[PDB]
């Protein structure tokens, strides 16, 4: 970590007092493949005769 | 002509800094750190490399 | 301004007060070298530019 050596890891300064923009947000991404195979996952419905 | 600015006998004070003009010529970055070993080199909004 | 001096037959600048000074210069340049005739003799225009 001398000259021409820089640290990959970084640390936040999260505390209540920091600006609104500087506040930490928690993000949950949801991804899914576009129905390529007859999968199972989907919502509530009714089996019609 | 960065070398003349970079290697100078005396520099101005912080209250009366020297403003200069670089126009219609070509700069470089590889001639900054090869044994320069300055205190701090960094850039904002773009990687110095 | 050019003058015909009797002591030396040549045409020197007399008053180059075209301007006062320059606050700042965005750009400066010198064009490729070439030469001039510098003759005051009367006559029809031997060249067109
Ligand atoms: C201005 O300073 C730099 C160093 O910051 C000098 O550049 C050196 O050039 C030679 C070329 O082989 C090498 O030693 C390095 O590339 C540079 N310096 C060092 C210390 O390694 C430059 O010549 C200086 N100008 C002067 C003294 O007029």
């Amino acid at each position: 970590e001398g000259f021409n050596c820089y640290f990959p890891l970084q640390s936040y300064g999260f505390q209540p007092t920091n600006g609104v923009g500087y506040q930490p947000y928690r993000v949950v991404v949801l991804s899914f493949e576009l129905l390529h195979a007859p999968a199972t996952v989907c919502g509530p419905k009714k089996s019609t005769n | 002509p960065f070398g003349e600015v970079f290697n100078a006998t005396r520099f101005a004070s912080v209250y009366a800094w020297n403003r200069k003009r670089i126009s219609n010529c070509v700069a470089d970055y590889s001639v900054l750190y090869n044994s320069a070993s300055f205190s701090t080199f960094k850039c904002y909004g773009v990687s110095p490399t | 301004g050019v003058y015909y001096h009797k002591n030396n037959k040549s045409w020197m600048e007399s008053e180059f007060r075209v301007y006062s000074s320059a606050n700042n210069c965005t750009f400066e340049y010198v064009s490729q070298p070439f030469l001039m005739d510098l003759e005051g003799k009367q006559g029809n225009f031997k060249n067109l530019r």
